[PDB]
């Protein structure tokens, strides 16, 4: 779930397993290194999102749909600047890959029971 | 058992005085042991110009350090030999164990 | 070609491959008894080496 | 200051906008195609992707020429 | 100042470990002596280190040519809350 998600967005932070962008998640894809993935659209996106469905469903890649990008911008670890209350600036970024190592943890069952149903 | 100690020091008295209590230590021990064989003694010597200019008269100063060595021969094993030369060494003394 | 013209001189001799071991100069080095020193700070800091002053 | 011989530059490099998306050409089927070829050398990764020119190909990393 | 960030990594962990750090002054050194393991130069590790003393972080000493940088308790704490480690482990300087 999304809850799920944050948590598994904080553990990619906190043990830097975070392939963010699309050049070295891509890459990840390409070198048979992609485990979960993230998607948004429903935006500003007339082809973009076509492009990203047809490069992710290759191989066994399962999504999260996403409202909006700026929504998951507070805790990916890209706008971490000014951390004094609220942050600076949220920007959006289009599709996180993450690559944890710890899955000790109850957030990967539960999006293990989101993708297999 | 042909040993061969080497004692090297910058001061002469300590090196005289750890020499002479080895040696009294090893007469104590009643163990066969040589006299001291004084080496001669090497001048390293440094001459420079005493200003950091070139202005002023042509003078120089002149700088020493003495090099003293002593030799020690005995007929005991290496434990011995550490039993009796870990103890009460003087700070400018040095010391080196060798067996031939 | 930076990264391979940037130390494109070689230093393996000359006055430039000495430096000072206190202030990296390269003017008035002793090379005996592989002190590496200026003089002046030779003078500075004689005492504590062990060479003393009685000629 | 200012002085006779004019000012030098420094060479802003021109901006990416979409430029692999435009020679990942995927159609409406499941064909996958790339325009650009994939990198045949074994020391770099599988993702980077050599310079297409009229005349001669360049690599990202490995510093190779495919020329005719 | 670009650099990878595998150096610096390197640095905040021999930080970590142990809290002293010692670089000499000259550009010309293609790897430190103790980090002949990882490719990594010196001016990376001077511009570095006095980048943490600029943000407050390390302290500074220079006689000749070395440098000998100490560890701030704010700079444990940065290390600390950087590395994303937990906070249990404690350097060789507490430790008798």
């Amino acid at each position: 779930v999304n809850t799920a998600l944050q948590e598994v967005l904080k553990t990619a932070l906190i043990h830097d397993g975070l392939a963010r962008g699309i050049r070295e998640a891509a890459k990840a894809l390409d070198k048979r290194q992609a485990h979960l993935c993230v998607l948004a659209s429903n935006c500003d996106e007339p082809m973009y999102v076509k492009l990203v469905e047809a490069l992710c469903a290759e191989h066994q890649i399962n999504l999260i749909k996403v409202d909006d990008n700026k929504k998951l911008g507070e805790w990916v670890g890209l706008c971490k600047i000014d951390r004094e209350g609220k942050p600076r600036k949220v920007v959006g970024c289009s599709c996180v890959v993450v690559k944890d190592y710890g899955k000790e943890s109850q957030a990967k069952d539960v999006i293990e029971e989101y993708f297999k149903c | 058992h042909r040993i061969r100690i080497t004692l090297t020091s910058r001061n002469v008295k300590s090196l005289e005085k750890v020499c002479a209590d080895l040696i009294r230590g090893a007469k104590e021990k009643n163990l066969k042991v040589k006299g001291p064989v004084r080496m001669p003694t090497k001048t390293l010597r440094i001459t420079t110009r005493k200003t950091p200019c070139g202005e002023g008269s042509k003078t120089w100063d002149r700088f020493q350090m003495r090099i003293h060595k002593r030799l020690i021969d005995l007929h005991s094993p290496s434990e011995i030999v550490k039993q009796i030369t870990s103890i009460s060494i003087e700070p400018g003394v040095e010391v080196e164990v060798t067996i031939a | 070609g930076h990264q391979q013209l940037y130390w494109s001189h070689p230093r393996k001799f000359g006055q430039g491959s000495r430096s000072c071991r206190v202030c990296s100069n390269r003017h008035g080095l002793i090379r005996k008894y592989g002190l590496n020193m200026c003089r002046q700070c030779f003078r500075q800091y004689a005492k504590d080496i062990g060479f003393i002053k009685l000629d | 200051k200012s002085y006779t011989t004019p000012k030098k530059n420094k060479h802003k490099r021109k901006k990416v906008k979409l430029a692999v998306l435009k020679y990942y050409k995927v159609d409406e089927n499941g064909k996958i195609s790339r325009l650009r070829r994939e990198c045949p050398s074994d020391e770099c990764g599988a993702g980077v992707f050599m310079a297409s020119h009229f005349d001669r190909h360049y690599c990202g990393k490995c510093c190779l020429t495919y020329c005719f | 100042m670009l650099m990878p960030k595998k150096n610096r990594i390197a640095i905040y962990e021999l930080l970590f470990k142990e809290g002293v750090m010692v670089a000499k002054k000259d550009v010309h050194m293609p790897k430190h002596p103790e980090l002949a393991d990882k490719n990594v130069p010196n001016l990376h590790v001077m511009k570095a280190m006095q980048s943490l003393k600029s943000r407050g972080y390390v302290k500074e000493q220079f006689a000749w040519r070395h440098f000998y940088w100490y560890l701030t308790n704010e700079g444990i704490q940065y290390l600390r809350d950087y590395l994303h480690l937990p906070p249990e482990i404690v350097p060789a300087t507490l430790r008798r």
